[PDB]
């Protein structure tokens, strides 16, 4: 575990749809650019009208990440059912990789959980 | 030209009293066409949230087989909670076997 892998507070973002990699290492103004939260917090109050999609530098020294999940839905649902349905999905999803992790990565189960 | 087919109405009452570490106030008050309508009083002593106590009381909705319990207001501050109400016949009766020990 070493400074990287113990923690990056520096972030990476995007600012569009289908940058080639080219530009990504070329380090290209238009698309690519490096802040930190407090950076990106005043640039995102500032200019709303932009749009930012973060992710890593590199996978080569920070493939580290939090676990995160994106769920698309084609309807509403009222609070309680709602309530209901993210109380299910997040017992289940919390087991399912949990479960994962034990019988792969060789970790605690009940740590993960 | 409620529904009773599963299990008895105060057999759920009791579950629902059950789950509620805090003891409930307006127990009696319910009957078999009341309890989707009339709000629920608990003693405090609530157990869904671990909180002190809730500004807004708890609900009952019966829906395909089930007792939601949630609560009023804003509905995130205390977890819903689901209660199972359709049973096997064949269990109810293992259930009610192994009640005389
Ligand atoms: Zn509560």
């Amino acid at each position: 575990m070493d400074a990287a892998i113990r923690g990056n507070d520096v972030i990476f973002v995007l600012k569009t749809i289908g940058v080639p990699s080219a530009c990504r290492q070329n380090e290209d103004p238009r698309f690519v650019e490096a802040f930190k939260c407090d950076e990106l917090e005043r640039y995102i109050d500032n200019n709303p009208e932009c749009t930012l999609f973060e992710s890593l530098r590199d996978e080569e020294a920070y493939s580290i990440v939090r676990i995160f999940m994106d769920v698309d839905l084609d309807a509403c649902l009222d609070e309680i059912d709602y309530l209901t349905a993210i109380q299910d999905f997040i017992i289940e999803v919390s087991n399912c990789v949990a479960r994962f992790a034990f019988t792969e990565c060789g970790a605690i189960h009940e740590n993960v959980i | 030209r409620w529904e009773p087919g599963f299990i008895s109405f105060e057999d759920a009452i009791k579950r629902v009293s059950k789950i509620f570490i805090n003891s409930i106030i307006n127990f009696n008050d319910l009957d078999e066409n009341n309890f989707t309508t009339v709000p629920l009083v608990i003693d405090y002593v609530c157990a869904l949230c671990k909180k002190r106590s809730h500004k807004h009381p708890h609900q009952l909705s019966l829906e395909n087989g089930a007792i939601r319990i949630y609560k009023t207001g804003n509905p995130h501050s205390c977890k819903v909670k689901i209660v199972p109400l359709d049973g096997n016949k064949l269990f109810n009766i293992a259930q009610r076997i192994l009640d005389t020990n």
